[PDB]
């Protein structure tokens, strides 16, 4: 029922290789709809979903100049953070930025986000109150102070509670058949003998959306978490997701193990046995 | 839609 | 700094059926830094017509990428995915298993 829009930015310095690499992507729930690549020839915001390409040139021109502004902004951050950590010019470093908004079942504002990362580590993050910042190290304390004096959280809160959710509601309406759908997972179970006394029972979940799903193995009602091989939800390439969980079952006890699937598309949670 | 504020670290 | 190894999964979009068309996917996730080399292999040879998704990352800031190509699975053709990274001493090859 709840929905969310997310923008992800990744800036990677390329020492001795020219300008830094900038890649920006946009997501509505688990569906990507826009992209930008600093190495691409178009140098424009490009559609990545069938429901967003219909937007006129005013939309794409506005998104293009803004994502190019973010590219220039992050390029300055690469030098600013280098000076904060007293680093050289030959080192390749990565800056990551994510912000967006979440809405509830009533499509009303729920949560806002705006956080940064440097070389895979948390740097600065807007707290839930949308008025304070969490700075990990001392270098991020400098950024928090500059953002406090410039009142960056005030303008960000206006965007997260306004423009973000207003267009998060707008994309949901234009892509109702794509974003407002709920595809129940197609489930099936697989059996393979590893020896004459052990067999692997694999529970499959296919063609479901959103990606949030839970596959658990139970033996007579007891959770087999430590013995369950559970892969992360993976994209199929068509807008749907996949996931499976496997357990090693001694030959003859297949009737003792059950698979449980929970997803928004299912009217009731499923219980799967090999029978 | 993206944000238009130029937020610098 | 932080270096995390990529998690590799080789799979098809649809359940594999001999003679029928499908898509071979190699999902690489949880790696850092974003520099990553991913190649799809058919009988030990690198597939040329391979597309990949746009670079994105998860809530834990670790990146994820989906490399895919159209193929028709057969009984004798063996498919694999080769991934090289700073965290790997040698390129890791994961063979495709229809039952994974």
């Amino acid at each position: 029922g709840s929905h969310s829009m997310r923008y992800f930015f990744t800036s990677v310095s390329r020492p001795g290789r020219g300008e830094p690499r900038f890649i920006a992507v946009g997501y509505v729930d688990d569906t990507q709809f826009v992209r930008f690549d600093s190495d691409a020839a178009s140098q424009r915001m490009e559609p990545r979903a069938p429901w967003i390409e219909q937007e006129g040139p005013e939309y794409w021109d506005g998104e293009t100049r803004k994502v190019k502004a973010h590219s220039q902004t992050h390029r300055v951050d690469l030098g600013t953070l280098r000076g904060y950590y007293n680093q050289s010019e030959a080192g390749s470093h990565t800056v990551q930025r994510m912000y967006g908004c979440d809405v509830g079942s009533d499509w009303r504002f729920l949560r806002g986000y705006h956080q940064y990362a440097y070389d895979g580590k948390d740097y600065i993050a807007l707290k839930e109150d949308l008025r304070s910042w969490t700075a990990a190290d001392m270098a991020a304390q400098t950024t928090k102070h500059k953002w406090e004096a410039a009142h960056v959280a005030e303008q960000l809160r206006a965007y997260l509670e306004g423009t973000c959710v207003e267009w998060l509601r707008r994309y949901l309406e234009n892509g109702k058949e794509t974003l407002q759908r709920t595809d129940a997972p197609k489930t099936h179970m697989t059996h393979h003998a590893v020896s004459d006394h052990e067999a692997t029972l694999r529970c499959w979940a296919l063609s479901f959306y959103p990606a949030e799903i839970t596959l658990t193995w139970q033996r007579d009602g007891e959770d087999q978490t430590q013995d369950t091989e559970l892969v992360e939800t993976r994209p199929a390439g068509d807008g749907t997701f996949q996931k499976w969980a496997a357990v090693v079952v001694p030959s003859g006890q297949e009737q003792r193990y059950t698979c449980h699937v929970q997803h928004e598309g299912l009217p009731k949670p499923l219980t799967l046995r090999w029978e | 839609k993206l944000s238009h504020q130029l937020v610098l670290l | 700094m932080i270096q995390r190894t990529p998690k590799i999964q080789v799979y098809s979009r649809h359940p594999a059926e001999n003679g029928k068309s499908n898509f071979l996917n190699c999902y690489v996730s949880g790696f850092h830094p974003s520099d990553i080399e991913v190649d799809l292999l058919k009988n030990g040879e690198r597939i040329e017509k391979v597309e990949h998704s746009d670079l994105s990352f998860s809530k834990d800031w670790s990146f994820y990428l989906l490399y895919y190509t159209e193929f028709t699975p057969t009984e004798k053709d063996e498919y694999a995915c080769r991934v090289n990274h700073v965290t790997l001493s040698q390129p890791k090859i994961v063979k495709w298993d229809r039952d994974m």
